[PDB]
Parts: structure tokens; C-alpha cells; sequence
């Protein structure tokens, strides 16, 4: 017997088994395609005859065959397990059309025929991992953004906010500015190298303007990084020019409310009676979202814009790159949730819609 | 009725998880306390 | 296979067998400035010098016991067991606090200990053979401070008070202490002569120099009276009736005596405060080694060491498990 946990990040799949602390296998979620279509890094290794593909576009599915095959290869190589003797837990972004839910339910049941299945939003599982009752979740995921005010382990779809800005667009902008600095970054290797440089030295400025003054005056901000070719890159203001775009969509030519502005909008969309508690129950999301000076700066910005009459107690788990998967393992490791699973015969007797009848 | 029922399900799940966190931490603490007590006891064995 | 008991004390190393009364080798220690091994290689070398030159016996044969500072950090203990077992391949090991051995040397498990070494004078209350880390009070008014008073008071005398000359320079200021320092207010004084014959009428300097540890920073009396404050409430009467002194640095004339007065007038008079007068240098210099020598000898030491076996089955973790 085994327990299966499947976390499908915006651009990287990270699966594991209930009770485990970390995913079994992890890798970017890309799909090869011959001009046999291979999976993720498997496809990447064969770039010559396989073309990169992202089934999780916008944080959303594209073609059922693509993730059919990602699961195929997952099971056959990474897990190398027989899930059809174990429950299958899956997660989704909020506001997903019922079409996708029924489609994935049917694909599971027919293609793989696993006994027990169940689905639940990523944000609520991450909150479960965070061990708190009522609050607001910021979904600074990897490909898309959302703001989920969860109450009593229960969320209101209307109150949620959406935005398809995440580490991929941040990396694209950082690549653009680095090229503007006098460098160049075109192919996949360059994209991943830019993401590497970001993950290494990029951080979140406190006072972006005095931060500019210091970067243009204090060269300490300007730092040296060995590129894969060995090239040393001076990186000063650009260490944090991109992250400030999060509060300023104008950085990329986009127009919208900043991240904390978005959060204030969301909390307003809730009921006032518990917005103080929500403030007390901030959240963070995304392994691509732990950059230094981020939690404190966001705390300051909320304290400013959010009325001080309420308590703004931030919550910044430094280990949130897997929050969703960790919460999923925790949930799958609960007694009262075992009953809640959904059997294959239940589908055979009710069809895919049973998921929308029970899977909540 | 479905509306009424899923809210209850969410509430009970929240209670379960909060209780789980609670015993996790209590077990951690009491394990530490027992460890130090056992160390005192072995030192008292030295004293014996 | 007679068990070997070594003291690696801060300023001298006292080494010898468990069954013998005295450490057969007592030589100057440095890799122990703060109180723990600062230089593992120099530490390893002096240990090597011990087995081969000081005792003329391989470490691989005899069972070995080492003593360590009460306030020492764990990492020192894990590394020590790591270094000791790996390099010397001893059959059996153990680690004990110096203060614990002193209480064992004085045949009094429950007690309070005063000792001083290089740079440090501390108070450690031990109950039921257990050091109360929280109760320890560590003060800088060690013997080195008093000798540094001597050295300066010698330089002002303008006498001519490579590393060996520094050893000689340090050795004399200690030797002067034993002869002269006692705790116009002192009346005529000694005629202590230097080896070259230089001397002077060492007057009030003998009385003012020792006063620094009481009044140069926490005096020794303040070090102890607070230490018992920090410990439990009801065992304090036990400690007061069981205060002990150890360490060559504590060897000053009327030192223990003045300590009795300072405490007798600081403790509540109703208390049964008593000092155990192991005031002799030989008692103080050996006190730590004596306790260790006793410890290794006993017939229950046969289950107490960390045998070589425990070290294969488990790495450094055993130190925290076998030694209180």
C-alpha cells in the first residue's frame, strides 16, 4: 500500500508520497515533441529531435495528451510505482473551469484506473501546511499569481484575484534589462542562466529610490558572478530592479495594482468583520519568491497602506517552495480524510460529474 | 443542503489540522524533557 | 594496562595513572587560552608529547580518561572523542568535568567549587555529581590578573623581570606570589631574593596585589554568592556547608581564610557555611587529578568509559551520551 501526492507547479512538476517531507521526484514541467514525445528533462536532453513545450500554460492545461504523457513517464521512471493500487491526490489553481476538472478526472479513471482520487486547490493545501485557521493567501506561484482569502478552511471564488505574473515574466524582464546593460540572452541556456543569476544575487529593495542612489554610488550592490562561460557580470541596481516591478507593473509596460495593492483590493473584497484577522494572517507562496528584503518590505508597505488600527502580522515561511505539496502530504496523512476519497466504481456508477458532486 | 454541508466539512478539517500541529509540538517538547530527565537519571546512576 | 588519568589544565598538565596518588608528570601547558582546545594540532601534539615523552607508553594499550572544563562547548567534546579515538586508538575513553573530579577528590559529591587557571576564575555548584551549568559564574579576576599586577609592580621597580625568557618572566611572578603575596598596613616584610640576587623590601605590595581579586569586575566572593543565587533555592544550604577550593592559582597566604570571612559576613550568619581546607599546593594542584584518578580506578568504571567499541558503532554522539 502507498499514498500518492501530486503537486503540479506552474512550470515544474514535483510529486511525492503522503507522509514524505519532500517530493519524490522534481523537474521542470515541459514536454518534448518530435517534428515519441518525451517528458520534461527527458525531452530537454533530446532537444535536437524533441521541441520544448509547456502543457501548463498560464498555469492552465493545454492538451490532454501532454500531461497524459508527463504522468506516463512520471509513473514509469521517476515514481516507478503502481499508482493503480494507491489513492491519487491532485491539485489545481482556483477558478478552474469544470471542463478541466471532469477531463482530468476521466483521464485518471480511464487511462490509469487508480482506485482513490481527490482534488483540492493549491493555496488551501499550502495554508494547511502553514497551520493556521483563517487568513489570506497570496499565490505568488511560479507562472501565475492569485490572492486567496481562505476562511475556516473555506474560500470564496469571487473574492479571489488573478494575475499571470510570476517567476517566468520576472526572469524575462531581468533578461531584458541585463541585455540592455550590454549583455545578451537568447536561448534556453541564457534564460536559465538569467534565472540562476536572479536566484543568486537578486533581492528586493527596501527604499527603491535610495536603493538606486546606493547602487549608483555604493558599488557594493554591483557584484561579480561567474557565468557558465566564466564571464564576470557587474550587477548593481538590476539585482532588485526587476522585483520592484511586482509593485510597479509599469516596469514592463503593464498597468495594474502592485502586489500589496492587489492584496488590499482582495481584503476589501472580503467582509470587514475579519479583515483585521486576515491582516494578522498574511501568507507567502513560491520558491521563486523568497528573495531578500521581500517579506520586510511588503510588511512595511502593508503597514503603510493598511490602516494601522489593525494588526498586520506577516507570515513568511522561508520553506514555502513546497508549501502546497507539504500540505498535500499532511492531508493525505489524515484519518478523517481517508473516507473522503473517491473510488473507481463510484465513477463507474456516477460518471465524471461525481467529482463536482463530492470532490470539494 | 450541500451548501450547509461543505462549510461544515471545511470547519472539521481545520479543527483536525490544528489539533495535529498541537500534538506535534507537544510531543517535541515532552521528548526533550524526557531526554534531559533521563540524562539526570544516568547522572544519578553515576551518583549511585 | 593501569588506567591513565591526565589533566590538561589551562596552565599546567597533570598526568598519571589511575592507581597512583600523584600525577607522575606535571609540566606547563598554549592551545587552551579560553578554557577549551583552541588549537587542535598543538593540542594533539602536546598529547602526543605526553604519551611518548612524559609517560613513555603508547596510548593504544592503556585505558584513558580525559577531564574537561565545566563551561566548555559540546563541539569540543565531539571533536575530542573524534581526535582521540582516531589518532591514538585507545581501548576505552571517558570525559569528566574538572569541577566534578575536585568534588570527587574531596570525597563530597554535593558541593560548590572555586578554582582559577589561565585567564579564568569560576564558581560551579555541583549537586549529586551534576554540574549546574546555569549556576556557573565565570570571572576574569584569575591568578593571571594578580600576577600581571606583580609584573607591572616589578616593572615599576625597574628590575629586568626567546619564548623561554617569557616563561622565566612569567614563572618568577608566580613564584613571588607564593612566597610574598598575602591577603605600612603590612608592617616590615620579607627579603625575597631573585636568582641574580636582586631584591627589595616588598612592603604593602604583598597586601594590595592580592586584593585585586576581591577589589581590583566581580570579586571571587561576588562570583560565588551570586552563583548560588542562580541555582535552586533549597539546595543552597547544602552548597554553603560544602564549599571547596582547588587550583594552584588559589595558593595565596590567608587566601582561604579571607574567603571564609568574606562569605561568613556575606552569607546569612545562621547558615552552616564551611570551607574544606585543601589549602596545600599539593592538595590544590592534584585535586582535579585525584578525583579523576579515583574515578578511573573504581570497579564501576568498568562500565562507565566509552570503550573503543562504542566509538565504532557510534561516532562523536557517544560523548554526550556516556559522559554527564
Amino acid at each position: 500500500i502507498a499514498a500518492l501526492v501530486v503537486d503540479n507547479g506552474s512550470g515544474m512538476c514535483k510529486a511525492g508520497f503522503a507522509g514524505d517531507d519532500a517530493p519524490r521526484a522534481v523537474f521542470p514541467s515541459i514536454v518534448g515533441r518530435p517534428r515519441d514525445s518525451y517528458v520534461g528533462d527527458e525531452a530537454q536532453s533530446k532537444r535536437g529531435i524533441l521541441t520544448l513545450k509547456y502543457p501548463i500554460e498560464h498555469g492552465i492545461v493545454t492538451n490532454w495528451d501532454d500531461m497524459e504523457k508527463i504522468w506516463h513517464h512520471t509513473f514509469y521512471n521517476e515514481l516507478r510505482v503502481a499508482p493503480e493500487e494507491h489513492p491519487v491526490l491532485l491539485t489545481e489553481a482556483p477558478l478552474n473551469p469544470k471542463a478541466n476538472r471532469e477531463k482530468m478526472t476521466q483521464i485518471m479513471f480511464e487511462t490509469f484506473n487508480t482506485p482513490a482520487m481527490y482534488v483540492a486547490i493549491q493555496a488551501v493545501l499550502s495554508l494547511y501546511a502553514s497551520g493556521r485557521t483563517t487568513g489570506i493567501v497570496m499565490d505568488s506561484g511560479d507562472g501565475v499569481t492569485h490572492t486567496v482569502p481562505i476562511y475556516e478552511g473555506y474560500a470564496l471564488p469571487h473574492a479571489i484575484l488573478r494575475l499571470d505574473l510570476a517567476g517566468r515574466d520576472l526572469t524575462d524582464y531581468l533578461m531584458k534589462i541585463l541585455t540592455e546593460r550590454g549583455y545578451s540572452f537568447t536561448t534556453t541556456a541564457e534564460r536559465e542562466i538569467v534565472r540562476d543569476i536572479k536566484e543568486k544575487l537578486c533581492y528586493v529593495a527596501l527604499d527603491f529610490e535610495q536603493e538606486m542612489a546606493t547602487a549608483a554610488s555604493s558599488s557594493s550592490l554591483e557584484k561579480s558572478y561567474e557565468l557558465p562561460d566564466g564571464q564576470v557580470i557587474t550587477i548593481g541596481n538590476e539585482r532588485f530592479r526587476c522585483p520592484e516591478a511586482l509593485f510597479q507593473p509599469s516596469f514592463l509596460g503593464m498597468e495594474s495594482c502592485g502586489i500589496h495593492e492587489t492584496t488590499f483590493n482582495s481584503i476589501m473584497k472580503c467582509d470587514v468583520d475579519i479583515r483585521k484577522d486576515l491582516y494578522a494572517n498574511t501568507v507567502l507562496s513560491g520558491g521563486t519568491t523568497m528573495y531578500p528584503g521581500i517579506a520586510d518590505r511588503m510588511q512595511k508597505e502593508i503597514t503603510a497602506l493598511a490602516p494601522s488600527t489593525m494588526k498586520i502580522k506577516i507570515i513568511a515561511p522561508p520553506e514555502r517552495k513546497y508549501s502546497v505539496w507539504i500540505g498535500g502530504s499532511i492531508l493525505a496523512s489524515l484519518s478523517t480524510f481517508q473516507q473522503m476519497w473517491i473510488s473507481k466504481q463510484e465513477y463507474d456508477e456516477s460518471g465524471p460529474s461525481i467529482v463536482h458532486r463530492k470532490c470539494f | 443542503q450541500e451548501r450547509r454541508w461543505k462549510v461544515a466539512a471545511a470547519k472539521k478539517l481545520v479543527r483536525t489540522v490544528v489539533r495535529h500541529h498541537e500534538e506535534k509540538q507537544l510531543r517535541e517538547e515532552r521528548g526533550k524533557k524526557e531526554e534531559q530527565s533521563r540524562l539526570r537519571r544516568i547522572a544519578a546512576s553515576t551518583a549511585r | 594496562v593501569g588506567a591513565l588519568v591526565f589533566d590538561i589544565g589551562s596552565y599546567t598538565v597533570r598526568a598519571g595513572y589511575a592507581g597512583e596518588d600523584c600525577p607522575k608528570v606535571d609540566f606547563p601547558t598554549s592551545p587552551l587560552k579560553n578554557g577549551m582546545v583552541e588549537d587542535w594540532d598543538s593540542f594533539q601534539a602536546i598529547l602526543d608529547h605526553t604519551y611518548k615523552m612524559h609517560v613513555k607508553s603508547e596510548a593504544s594499550l592503556h585505558p584513558v580518561l580525559m577531564s574537561e572544563a565545566p563551561w566548555n562547548t559540546r563541539a569540543k567534546r565531539e571533536k575530542l572523542t573524534e581526535l582521540m579515538f582516531e589518532h591514538y586508538n585507545i581501548p576505552a575513553f571517558f570525559l569528566c568535568k574538572t569541577a566534578v573530579l575536585t568534588a570527587f577528590a574531596n570525597g563530597r559529591s554535593t558541593g560548590l567549587i572555586l578554582d582559577s587557571g589561565a585567564t579564568h576564575t569560576t564558581a560551579i555548584p555541583v549537586h549529586d555529581g551534576y554540574v549546574l551549568q546555569q549556576g556557573i559564574v565565570k570571572s576574569p579576576l584569575a591568578g593571571d590578573f594578580i600576577t600581571m599586577q606583580c609584573r607591572e609592580l616589578f616593572q615599576e621597580m625597574n628590575i629586568e623581570l626567546r619564548s623561554w625568557h617569557n616563561y622565566m618572566c612569567n614563572c618568577v611572578i608566580q613564584d613571588f606570589q607564593a612566597s610574598v603575596l598575602q591577603v605600612a598596613a603590612q608592617m616590615p616584610t620579607v627579603h625575597y631574593e631573585f636568582p641574580n640576587g636582586y631584591n627589595c623590601d616588598f612592603g604593602a605590595e604583598r597586601l594590595k596585589i592580592p586584593e585585586g581579586l576581591f577589589d581590583p569586575m566581580l570579586g571571587v566572593s561576588h562570583v560565588v554568592t551570586t552563583s548560588v543565587g542562580m541555582c535552586d533555592i533549597d539546595i543552597r544550604p547544602g552548597l554553603y556547608g560544602s564549599v571547596i577550593v582547588a587550583g594552584g592559582n588559589t595558593l595565596i597566604q590567608s587566601f582561604t581564610d579571607r574567603l571564609n570571612r568574606e562569605l561568613s559576613q556575606k552569607t546569612p550568619p545562621s547558615m552552616r557555611l564551611k570551607l574544606i581546607a585543601n589549602n596545600t599546593t599539593v592538595e590544590r594542584r592534584f585535586s582535579s587529578w585525584i578525583g579523576g584518578s579515583i574515578l578511573a580506578s573504581l570497579g564501576t568504571f568498568q562500565q562507565m568509559w566509552i570503550s573503543k567499541q562504542e566509538y565504532e558503532e557510534g561516532g562523536k554522539q557517544c560523548v554526550e551520551r556516556k559522559c554527564p
